C-alpha cells in the first residue's frame, strides 16, 4: 500500500551524481526516474537506501526530458529523449536490453515530451527542429498527427485536460494552440510574451485556460475563449521562471526560477475577480544551493474511493545532485482554495504499487556452476551517504562506517531487511598471533534498532580456520558491545566492527 | 576585383509524393513519384546590392520550409506533408535545363553591360547523381549547343570516387557510371572523413537494434573429404582463393 | 595515443621591465611551415670542436628559416606583449591557445615588495616567461600539454627561479645574450662578410651561444624534448636538470596492434616499471640495463658536476651489475662504500635508474624460465615507431655483440617454433651457458623476448562434491557416466563460502603433510592472477616443490600460462 | 559528455571607455565567481593579428573561449568596431566539441555586422559611428546547457543553429591488405542513399572471414579504397581487424584469458555461439582415413599454446570438438573477438612451376621488408605450403612465430 510508506510525511535529500538533467515520477508515488546521458536511474521512493537501477543507453548529448506513462494497464513504461528519437523503457525487461521501442520522428534533439491525460496511449513530442509530433503507442512507428511553428525551437508540448483533442506549444515568444482534427493550423496565437516563453501549462478544470512562463519574469495567464491578444493576468517576477505549471489541488499555480530567485519553489494562491501585478507567493520552499531543474508532485488516496482526501508531496531535483522531497502542510491546503474531503464525481484512478528498481529476470544446457559468484560494494557505501531523512539513520552509520574503514568489505547491505553481511582479515588465529583471518559476519538488526532492548543479532560463518572457543569468544563479546551501547540508545557497529579487526 | 556582375539566385526544390523510405532506394532509379518546385529569390540584380541580396535570400531560406511543407487541404485546413528529395534522386538534369532556359535563343534582348552567362549549382552533396538515361542525352546534346559552363560547388568534402558522377539504368536495368565532361565540380572548405554515415554520425540507430545479426559461417564441408585432415588441407589450400 | 610525440615548436625568453616587456632568445627561428608540416670566432671553434655548443642546422637552411623579429607570423613585441600577462595572471599557468598554437608556460613575476621567492636588469626586470610553443591535435590537446607542463615547464621555471633569487642569474645572462646580439649586430665585420640571412643567423646564434649559459639550457632543452630523450641541461655552473617526457613502453594487456599503434619493441610483461614508480619489495627483482655500461656511466656523469656520493653508488651498481641476481644481494656493494639504510638507497638508486630509461626492472633472469618471443618484438619497421628491417639491424647487432653463438634469426626460431619449453634446452653446454645468459637479457632489453609466467586456478569435480555432502550429513541413479562430471572453478580461494572451503581442503585429502602444508601456505595464490615464478620468490619456496604439488595436483588445478 | 557553459557574455569595444561588459548570462557571474575583466580584457579584444582567431586561454578555474571579431570600416568611430562573444568554462574538461561552435557564432556575426550593421546598430547609441542580446545569450545558454543544440532566430531570415558533436579519435594507418573485417553493427540497415557507393558495394562481404584482398576481388574494387573505406568505418566504431582463419595459425591465450571466468556472459554466448546447429557432418569425421559445458570451452582455450600449430592442437583435441559439436573456426572467432587469445604471427627471416617476374619481385620486397606469411600469401595468392617452397628455393629461411 502508499499508506505505510516512510517518506510521504517526512523531508528527504538524495545526494544522486552524474549529473542527471531530467525527472518524473510514478503517478502511485513508488518510483522516480532520473535520466542523463549514460541512462536511467530508477529511485524507489519508500526504499532510498537502495542503490537506484541503472539502464543502460550512452549518449553525448544531453537529455531533455523523461516522461513515465500514466496509463494504469502499462506501467513499467518510460519515454526519454535520446537527443531526436523517444526511447519507451520496458522495466519488466533486463537492464541490458530494457528499450521496447524507439520513436523515429524529428531530426534535431526532442525538447519535451507529454502524454495525454484523457487517452494515456497518445504521447506528443516537441523538438528543436520546430515541428510537434502526435504519436500512438499501439503503432509506434509513424505519428498519426504533424504540425510546425516554422520559425522558432519549441520549448514544451501540452496537452488540455477537458478537451482531448486540443494540445498547445511554446515556440520562442509565442505559444500556439492546436486542434487535432484541424491539420496545421492553430486554433489561436497567444502572442503577448517579450521574451521567449519556457514553461506552459493547461488548466486542469477550465476548458480554455493556460498559464504561461518567459525569460523576462512575467507569468501569463491566458483565455483562448475569450480573446487571443492580451491577458487575463500578468504577473512580473524578478527572476526569469523555467517551469510554471498549474495545482493538481486547489486553486493555485507553482513557479520556479531559472537563474537567480534565492533557488527556492514558489507557491501562489489563485483565488481572485489585464492585471499587471507582482508575485505574492504564500510558500517558498527553501534550500537547493543550486538552481531547481524540474519539480513533481506526489499523490495517494484511498483505492476505494468517497471523499476526495489525498496528501500531496513535492518532490524537486536540482542543479547540486540533490532530490528533496517536500511536505505539505494542511496551512498550504486551506490557504489555497482546496476542499479536503468532497463526494467524487468521478472515483480516482488506481495504480499498482509495485516497485521497479529491483533486477527483473525471466539444445539445451545443462545444469552446471561454472564459477564461483562469491569470486566475482563502494556504489552502495558512497550512496548511502547522500541519504538524509529530514547518527540519525542505520543506512548512515553503515555508510559512515564503510567511510571509516576503508579495509572492510561489505558483501550485502540491505537497510530495508535490516540485514548486514560483512567479510574482514581479523587478527583472531590462535595458531599464530600474527595470522590474519578471513571472517564473515551476518550481522541482523531488529526493527526497534538502536533502542533499548533490542540490540543486532550477529552470526558468523562457519570457518575451519576458526577454533569453537575463539569464535564463542567473539560472538560473546559482540553481544557484550551491542548489549552495553544499545542501553545508552547509542548506535552498536562502529564499536563491534573496531573490535572484530584491531581492539 | 570590383566586378559589375548581375547575380541571379534560385531555389530549386524536388518534393517526394511517396511514403517510402530513402533506404529502399535502389541505385541509379530515380524517384518515380515526385513534384518540382522553383523559387526564383533574387531576380537579375547587380551586386552592389549585396546587402539585398542576401537579405532575400536568407528570408526566403527561411520560409521555404513553411512554403512547401505545409500543403493546403480542401477542408479548410492545412496539414503537414511533403519531403525533400535526397540529393542523389533529385533533379538535376531538370535544374540544368531550367538554367539553360534562358539562353536557348540567341537573338534575345541584350544585356548592354554584361558579356558571360555563367551558371553556378550549389548542392550540399558530393557529385553523385542519379539520373535518367535519355534526360542525360538530351542534356548533354544542349549543354554542347549553348555558352554557359556549369560550375557546380558541393557543400560537402570530396569523396572517394571521381566527381562528377552520375549514376543510371539502361533499358535492360544496367547500372552505369559515367562522369560530365560540361561540369565541374569545386568543394568549399591530418585525416578528413570523406565517406558521409548518416546514422552514425547522428547515432540515428539506437545501440540495441543494430546489433550485430549474421556472423561467421558454420565451416560447411565439401562432400569430398572423408577424414579430418583431409579437411584442414583442403581448407589451408583454399583459405586464400578468390 | 601511447607512441611519445612531444609536440613542441620552439622556446621564448620574454623579460619585463618598468619601461616595457621585451624578448631576450628564442630557438629555433624558423618559420611556420617547416616545423609544422678575433677571439670571438676562435672560442666559438673551441666550443663546436670540444660539443660545448649543440645546435640544430637544419633550423637555420636556406628554405627553414624565418626573421629573427618575426616568430610564427608574429612580431617579437607582440610576442613580447601577449606572453607577459597581469600580475593576476603571473606565477601560475599561462595557456594561451592562438588556433592551433598553445603557448605554456609558467611566467614568474616579482611581488609586491620586490622578492622572487618567499623564504641595470638586476633591478629593473620584475618578470621573466620561458615560453613553450606547443602544436598538439585537439584529441590529444589536453594530454601533451599537461605532461609537457607537469614534467618540463614547472620543474625549469621553478629552478630559474630558485636560482634568480639566490645568484640573479636570468638577469645576468640576458645582458650578456644583449650584450652579444649588439655586438655581432653592429660590430663584427665576421657578420657582415657572411652570406645568406639564414647563415648570418647561425653565426649569430653560434656567438650567442658561446657566450650564454642560459641559451645552451634552453636550445638543449627543445633539441632533447623534440627528439624525446632526457634534456641534461648545464644552469649557473653549479646545477644541473634532467628534464624528460616518459615513454609508454610497458603493458599488460596486448594492446591492438592495428588499431592503437605501439612503439616497437614495447615490454609485454606483467611486471612493469609504472606499477613501482607509483608506488614511490622492489629489492627482490632484479635490474637489466638498456644500454651498455660505459653508456650509461657516461650519461651519468652529465647528471651531476661534483661526483657527489649519490653518483659514485650508482656508477658502482652501474659498474657492478647483473640481471640474474637480485638486488637484494646487492648490499655489500654500497655497505663497502660508507628496514635498513642500503636497502633505502638501492631502492632509490634502481628508482632512479629504471625511471630515467636506464635499467628496466625484471624478475631474475634464469636459465630454467620459459621465455616467449613477445608479439611485440622488433621485426617489422625500419626503426621503433616507424609505422633494412628492425631484425636485420638487430640481428647485425647480435652477430657483432655475440660472434660465438647462432643468428638472432635461429635464436628467435628455436624460441618460437616448438611448445615454450625452458631456456636450458637451447644452451647446448655449462661453458655456454653464461654467455646465452647475456644473450638472453640482451634479447629482453630489446623487447624480443618474454616471459612465460604460470597461473594457477583451483577447479573442483563432483567426487569432491558428493565427499564433502557425506561429510555434511555425518555431522541418475542406475547409471555411472563418467563423461558427465559436475566441475567448478573456485575464482578466489581466500573469500571462499563454507561449502567451497570444504572443496579445497577435500582436494588435498591422502596426501603427504608436505603437500599438505603447500597446498595451506600457496591457496591464496591460486586465483589465475598471481604468477608462480613470484610465489617461488615470496614465499621462499623451491621450482621442485612446487612441481610435486602440480603433479600430485593435475584434475583439480587449471595451468594458465601468459606474460 | 559535453561541459555545461559556465558564463556566456559579450564584450564589444565602446570608442570612449574602451572594452567593456555588455551583456552577460548569468547575470553578476564573473563578479560573483572572481572573474575579473579587467585581467584579461586584452586578449578579449586583442590587436587585429590576434582578431579573427580562436583564443582560449585559462583563467583560475575557468578556461574562457573566445572568437574575437574586428571590423574595419569608416562607417565606424575609430575607424573599425570589435566585439567578442564570449564563452567561460571549467578548465577541467574537454573545450574542443564547443570550439567550432564558437567559432561559428562568431564568423556569422561578422558576417552579419558586415551585412546590415547588428550589434552596432543593437547598442542604441550613436558614439559607435561616425533584436535582443539578452535573451539570445540566455536562449544560447540555457539550450546548449539542457539539449546540446539550439535553434534560435534573430531575423526575419537568420537563427542561431549550433549543435555539438563529439570529437572522434582519426582512424589508424596500419589496416593493410592481409586483415579481415569484423563488423560490429548490422551495415544492411545503416545503408540510406548518401553512402559512398564503394562502401556500399563492400558492406555484403564482411562477414568476418574474408580479407581486405578477398573483399576488394569480390566486390571489384581497388584495394586502396577498401581500405579507406574501413577506415571510415573504423573512425565510427564499427569494424574492428582482425586475421586470417588457417589451421597453420598459432593461437596462444592472452592476459585476458581469465575474462572468460569474471564475465556473466561471455561463456554463456560462447556455449551458444561455437556450437553447430544440428548433429554436424565434421563431428562424424575420423582423423584420418546438450550444449558443450563451460568448462570444456575454458579447457580448449588454456590448451593453445605458443609454437603449437591448430592442425596439431586440433589433431590432438578431435574427440573433444566432435562429441561437444564445437566448431572450431567460430570458437578461434570468438576467442579472438573477446581478446582472450592471439595469433602468432609467422615471419620468414633469411639469414614448382616457374615464378614470375613482377610475382618474383613482389615476393623479394616482402622478404626484404620482413613481411608475415599471411601478407605474402595475400600478395601471391598461394597457400602456406608454396610460399614456403619459392622461399626455400630462393634461400635458406627461419620461422619466427611472434
Amino acid at each position: 500500500g502508499p499508506y505505510n510508506s516512510p517518506t510521504f510525511g517526512k523531508s528527504l535529500s538524495l545526494k544522486v551524481d552524474g549529473g542527471f538533467n531530467a525527472v518524473s515520477i510514478n503517478p502511485s508515488g513508488r518510483d522516480i526516474v532520473l535520466a542523463s546521458r549514460q541512462g536511467l536511474y530508477i529511485i524507489d521512493l519508500d526504499d532510498p537506501f537502495t542503490p537506484p537501477r541503472w539502464l543502460h543507453h550512452i549518449t553525448p548529448w544531453q537529455v531533455a526530458d523523461v516522461q513515465w506513462s500514466p496509463h494504469p494497464a502499462k506501467p513499467y513504461w518510460i519515454v526519454s529523449t535520446s537527443n531526436q528519437k523517444a526511447i519507451i523503457w520496458n522495466l519488466a525487461k533486463s537492464s541490458s536490453n530494457a528499450i521496447e521501442f524507439v520513436l523515429h520522428g524529428h531530426s534535431r534533439a526532442i525538447t519535451d515530451i507529454n502524454f495525454n491525460p484523457q487517452h494515456p496511449d497518445v504521447l506528443a513530442t516537441c523538438s528543436v527542429d520546430t515541428y510537434v509530433h502526435a504519436w500512438d503507442m499501439r503503432s509506434p512507428h509513424r505519428p498519426f498527427y504533424s504540425t510546425s511553428s516554422w520559425r522558432s525551437a519549441a520549448s514544451q508540448v501540452k496537452w488540455n485536460y477537458k478537451d482531448p483533442n486540443v494540445l498547445a506549444s511554446s515556440h520562442g515568444n509565442d505559444i500556439f494552440v492546436w486542434d487535432l482534427r484541424k491539420g496545421s493550423t492553430p486554433l489561436c496565437s497567444l502572442k503577448g510574451h517579450v521574451s521567449s516563453v519556457n514553461s506552459i501549462d493547461f488548466n486542469r478544470f477550465k476548458y480554455s485556460e493556460i498559464m504561461s512562463s518567459s525569460n523576462d519574469g512575467t507569468v501569463k495567464f491566458w483565455d483562448y475563449s475569450k480573446s487571443t491578444t492580451e491577458s487575463k493576468r500578468t504577473v512580473t517576477t524578478n527572476f526569469p521562471i523555467w517551469r510554471g505549471r498549474y495545482l493538481p489541488f486547489g486553486e493555485g499555480y507553482c513557479i520556479m526560477p531559472m537563474v537567480g530567485g534565492n533557488n527556492a519553489v514558489y507557491l501562489i494562491n489563485l483565488c481572485d475577480d489585464n492585471k499587471k501585478t507582482k508575485l505574492q507567493p504564500i510558500y517558498a520552499f527553501k534550500g537547493h544551493s543550486d538552481r531547481v531543474i524540474d519539480f513533481l508532485w506526489r499523490s495517494r488516496h484511498t483505492c476505494d474511493g468517497d471523499y476526495d482526501d489525498r496528501e500531496f508531496q513535492l518532490v524537486t531535483w536540482s542543479k547540486d545532485c540533490d532530490l528533496k522531497l517536500w511536505p505539505i502542510s494542511d496551512s498550504i491546503y486551506g490557504k489555497v482554495n482546496f476542499d479536503r474531503g468532497k463526494r467524487l464525481e468521478e472515483k480516482l484512478p488506481d495504480y499498482d504499487y509495485c516497485s521497479y528498481n529491483k533486477e527483473p529476470e525471466n539444445f539445451r544446457r545443462l545444469r552446471e556452476n561454472f564459477v564461483t559468484t562469491s569470486g566475482l560494494k563502494t556504489n552502495h557505501i558512497t550512496w548511502l551517504s547522500g541519504i538524509r531523512m529530514n547518527i540519525q539513520n542505520l543506512g548512515e552509520e553503515v555508510s559512515a562506517i564503510g567511510h571509516k574503514f576503508p579495509k572492510v568489505v561489505f558483501e550485502k547491505i540491505s537497510v530495508s531487511t535490516r540485514e548486514l553481511c560483512l567479510t574482514l582479515n581479523g587478527p583472531w588465529s590462535e595458531e599464530n598471533p600474527d595470522d590474519y583471518i578471513f571472517l564473515r559476519i551476518s550481522i541482523n538488526f531488529p526493527l526497534n534498532y538502536p533502542n533499548k532492548g533490542d540490540p543486532p543479532k550477529f552470526t558468523i560463518e562457519e570457518n575451519s580456520n576458526l577454533t569453537m572457543s575463539k569464535r564463542q569468544e567473539i560472538l560473546s563479546n559482540l553481544a557484550t558491545i551491542g548489549q552495553k551501547y544499545t542501553d545508552s540508545n547509542l548506535y552498536c557497529l562502529e564499536p563491534c566492527i573496531r573490535f572484530v579487526l584491531g581492539e | 576585383v570590383d566586378t559589375h556582375h548581375t547575380i541571379t539566385i534560385a531555389f530549386a526544390i524536388s518534393m517526394d509524393l511517396s511514403d517510402t523510405s530513402f533506404k529502399d532506394l535502389t541505385p541509379g532509379e530515380s524517384l518515380k513519384n515526385s513534384q518540382d518546385y522553383f523559387r526564383i529569390v533574387v531576380d537579375q540584380v547587380s551586386i552592389i546590392h549585396w546587402v539585398d541580396i542576401m537579405e532575400t535570400l536568407r528570408e526566403e531560406f527561411m520560409e521555404i520550409r513553411k512554403d512547401l511543407l505545409n500543403k493546403q487541404t480542401d477542408k479548410g485546413y492545412s496539414v503537414a506533408n511533403g519531403r525533400f528529395s535526397p540529393v542523389i534522386k533529385s533533379n538535376f538534369l531538370e535544374l540544368v535545363n531550367f538554367a539553360t532556359t534562358i539562353l536557348t535563343d540567341p537573338f534575345k534582348q541584350l544585356d548592354l553591360r554584361h558579356t558571360t552567362t555563367h551558371v553556378m549549382i550549389i548542392s550540399p552533396g558530393s557529385g553523385l547523381f542519379d539520373v535518367d538515361y535519355s534526360l542525360l542525352r538530351l542534356t548533354g546534346k544542349k549543354l554542347l549547343s549553348l555558352e554557359m559552363t556549369m560550375d557546380l560547388i558541393c557543400l560537402s568534402k570530396a569523396p572517394l570516387h571521381i566527381v562528377p558522377l552520375f549514376r543510371y539504368r539502361d533499358f535492360e536495368n544496367k547500372l552505369h557510371h559515367c562522369v560530365p565532361l560540361w561540369l565541374s565540380v569545386f568543394f568549399w572548405n591530418e585525416w578528413t572523413p570523406r565517406c558521409k554515415i548518416y546514422d552514425l554520425q547522428m547515432m540515428g540507430i539506437t545501440e540495441n537494434e543494430l546489433i550485430r545479426e549474421v556472423d561467421v559461417e558454420y565451416l560447411q564441408l565439401n562432400k569430398k573429404v572423408k577424414s579430418l585432415s583431409e579437411f584442414m588441407n583442403d581448407y589451408d589450400k583454399n583459405a586464400f582463393e578468390v | 595515443e601511447c607512441l611519445p610525440n612531444s609536440c613542441l615548436l620552439g622556446v621564448h625568453l620574454v623579460i619585463s621591465t618598468h619601461s616595457g616587456p621585451q624578448i631576450v632568445y628564442h630557438y629555433p627561428p624558423s618559420n611556420t611551415a617547416f616545423l609544422t608540416n678575433e677571439e670571438e670566432d676562435m672560442e666559438v671553434s673551441a666550443m663546436l670542436q670540444d660539443g660545448k655548443i649543440s645546435m640544430n642546422e637544419i633550423f637555420f637552411e636556406e628554405e627553414n628559416f624565418q626573421d629573427i623579429n618575426k616568430i610564427l607570423e608574429f612580431d617579437n613585441d607582440f610576442v613580447a606583449e601577449f606572453c607577459s600577462p597581469e600580475r593576476e595572471m603571473c606565477n601560475t599557468r599561462f595557456e594561451f591557445t592562438v588556433d592551433n598554437f598553445c603557448f605554456l608556460g609558467l611566467p614568474i613575476h616579482v611581488d609586491s615588495q620586490g622578492r622572487w621567492r618567499k623564504s641595470d636588469l638586476g633591478k629593473n626586470m620584475n618578470m621573466f616567461h620561458v615560453c613553450f610553443v606547443m602544436n598538439p591535435h585537439l584529441i590529444e590537446y589536453n594530454k601533451r600539454i599537461d605532461d609537457m607542463y607537469q614534467f618540463v615547464v614547472t620543474r625549469l621555471s621553478l629552478l630559474l627561479r630558485y636560482v634568480q633569487s639566490k645568484t640573479s642569474y636570468i638577469s645576468s645572462e640576458c645582458h650578456i645574450i644583449l650584450k652579444e646580439k649588439e655586438r655581432v649586430l653592429k660590430h663584427s665585420k665576421t657578420y657582415q662578410s657572411i652570406r645568406g640571412a639564414g647563415n648570418k643567423g647561425k653565426y649569430l646564434y653560434q656567438r650567442i651561444l658561446a657566450k650564454s649559459s642560459l641559451a645552451r639550457a634552453l636550445t638543449e632543452c627543445v633539441d632533447k624534448i623534440q627528439r624525446n630523450e632526457i634534456a641534461c641541461l648545464e644552469i649557473n655552473d653549479d646545477k644541473v636538470i634532467s628534464l624528460q617526457i616518459p615513454i609508454q613502453n610497458e603493458f599488460e594487456k596486448m594492446p591492438n596492434f592495428k588499431l592503437q599503434p605501439v612503439l616497437r619493441g614495447s615490454y609485454l610483461t606483467s611486471i612493469l616499471n609504472m606499477k613501482f614508480l607509483e608506488k614511490s619489495d622492489l629489492l627482490n627483482y632484479a635490474l637489466l640495463l638498456l644500454d651498455e655500461p660505459n653508456n650509461i656511466i657516461s650519461s651519468l656523469e652529465t647528471f651531476s658536476y661534483q661526483d657527489d656520493i649519490g653518483t659514485i653508488i650508482l656508477k658502482h651498481l652501474v659498474r657492478n651489475i647483473q640481471p640474474n641476481i637480485p638486488l637484494r644481494s646487492y648490499r655489500y656493494l654500497i655497505t663497502d662504500l660508507l628496514n635498513s639504510l642500503e636497502s633505502s638507497i638501492l631502492r632509490s638508486c634502481a628508482l632512479h635508474l629504471m625511471y630515467w630509461r636506464h635499467a628496466r626492472i625484471v624478475i631474475p633472469l634464469s636459465s630454467k624460465y620459459t621465455y616467449i618471443v613477445s608479439p611485440l618484438a622488433p621485426i617489422q619497421g625500419y626503426t621503433i615507431d616507424d609505422y633494412v628491417p628492425l631484425i636485420y639491424q638487430n640481428s647485425m647487432l647480435f652477430r657483432s655483440k655475440f660472434p660465438s653463438l647462432p643468428s638472432l634469426p635461429i635464436f628467435l626460431s628455436l624460441l618460437s617454433t616448438d611448445k615454450p619449453q625452458a631456456y636450458s634446452n637451447i644452451i647446448p653446454s655449462r661453458e655456454h651457458k653464461p654467455v646465452y645468459l647475456n644473450a638472453l637479457a640482451w634479447l629482453i632489453q630489446y623487447g624480443y623476448v618474454t616471459q612465460l609466467l604460470t597461473f594457477i586456478n583451483i577447479r573442483v569435480d563432483k567426487h569432491i562434491k558428493m565427499a564433502v555432502d557425506e561429510d555434511l550429513e555425518k555431522e541418475f541413479e542406475y547409471d555411472d557416466p563418467e563423461m558427465q562430471h559436475d566441475y567448478t572453478i573456485i575464482l578466489e580461494p581466500e573469500r571462499a563460502t563454507a561449502i567451497e572451503k570444504r572443496w579445497l581442503y577435500r582436494c588435498i585429502y591422502g596426501q603427504p603433510s608436505d603437500i599438505q602444508i603447500l597446498f595451506n601456505k600457496l591457496l591464496k595464490y591460486f586465483n589465475g592472477k598471481v604468477p608462480m615464478e613470484l610465489v617461488i620468490i615470496k614465499e621462499e619456496i623451491s621450482r621442485h616443490d612446487l612441481k610435486k604439488l602440480l603433479n600430485a595436483l593435475d584434475k583439480y588445478l587449471i595451468e594458465i600460462h601468459h606474460w | 559528455g559535453f561541459v555545461p557553459i559556465h558564463t556566456i557574455f559579450y564584450s564589444v569595444f565602446h570608442p570612449t571607455e574602451g572594452s567593456k561588459i555588455k551583456y552577460e548570462f548569468p547575470p553578476n557571474n564573473l563578479k560573483n565567481h572572481g572573474i575579473n575583466f579587467n585581467t584579461f580584457k586584452n586578449y578579449i579584444i586583442p590587436k587585429p593579428i590576434l582578431c579573427h582567431k580562436l583564443i582560449t586561454f585559462k583563467y583560475g578555474t575557468y578556461r574562457i573561449v573566445c572568437y574575437p571579431v574586428t571590423i574595419n570600416s569608416p562607417i565606424y568611430a575609430r575607424n573599425f568596431f570589435s566585439f567578442n562573444f564570449v564563452f567561460v568554462f571549467p578548465y577541467d574538461c574537454e573545450t574542443s566539441p564547443y570550439e567550432p561552435a564558437i567559432t561559428r557564432l562568431g564568423k556569422m556575426f561578422k558576417v552579419l555586422e558586415e551585412q546590415n550593421q547588428l550589434l552596432s546598430k543593437s547598442e542604441r547609441d550613436p558614439v559607435f559611428f561616425d533584436f535582443s542580446i539578452q535573451d539570445l545569450l540566455m536562449r544560447i545558454f540555457q539550450d546548449l546547457n539542457n539539449y546540446s543544440e539550439c535553434l534560435i532566430p534573430i531575423d526575419e531570415g537568420n537563427a542561431v543553429d549550433i549543435k555539438i558533436f563529439p570529437l572522434l579519435r582519426p582512424p589508424t594507418t596500419c589496416v593493410s591488405l592481409e586483415d579481415v573485417p569484423l563488423s560490429s553493427v548490422n551495415l544492411k540497415k545503416i545503408i540510406d542513399v548518401n553512402w559512398d557507393p564503394t562502401m556500399m558495394s563492400i558492406v555484403p562481404y564482411i562477414d568476418g572471414l574474408n580479407s581486405i584482398a578477398k573483399i576488394s576481388k569480390l566486390s571489384n574494387s581497388d584495394p586502396g579504397l577498401v581500405i579507406e573505406c574501413i577506415r571510415h568505418l573504423i573512425y565510427y566504431k564499427c569494424v574492428t581487424l582482425s586475421d586470417i582463419f588457417q589451421f597453420s595459425n598459432i593461437y596462444a591465450p592472452s592476459s585476458l584469458i581469465r575474462n572468460f571466468l569474471t564475465d556473466p556472459l561471455m561463456a554463456s554466448d560462447c556455449q551458444s555461439y561455437v556450437t553447430f546447429p544440428e548433429v554436424s557432418k565434421i563431428s562424424n569425421l575420423p582423423l584420418n582415413k546438450f550444449l558443450p559445458t563451460r568448462s570444456c570451452l575454458f579447457d580448449l582455450y588454456r590448451s593453445l599454446s605458443q609454437g603449437q600449430t591448430l592442425k596439431t592442437w586440433y589433431e590432438s583435441k578431435y574427440m573433444i570438438l566432435k562429441e561437444n559439436n564445437i566448431d572450431i573456426r567460430r570458437f578461434i572467432t570468438f576467442g579472438l573477438e573477446k581478446r582472450i587469445i592471439y595469433r602468432c604471427y609467422s615471419f620468414p627471416v633469411m639469414i614448382m612451376p616457374k615464378l614470375s617476374d613482377e610475382e618474383e619481385g613482389i615476393l623479394e620486397e616482402s622478404i626484404r621488408n620482413a613481411e608475415t606469411f599471411d601478407k605474402i600469401c595475400v600478395l601471391l595468392s598461394k597457400p602456406k605450403l608454396e610460399v614456403e617452397s619459392y622461399l626455400n628455393e630462393l634461400g635458406e629461411f627461419k620461422v619466427i612465430n611472434s
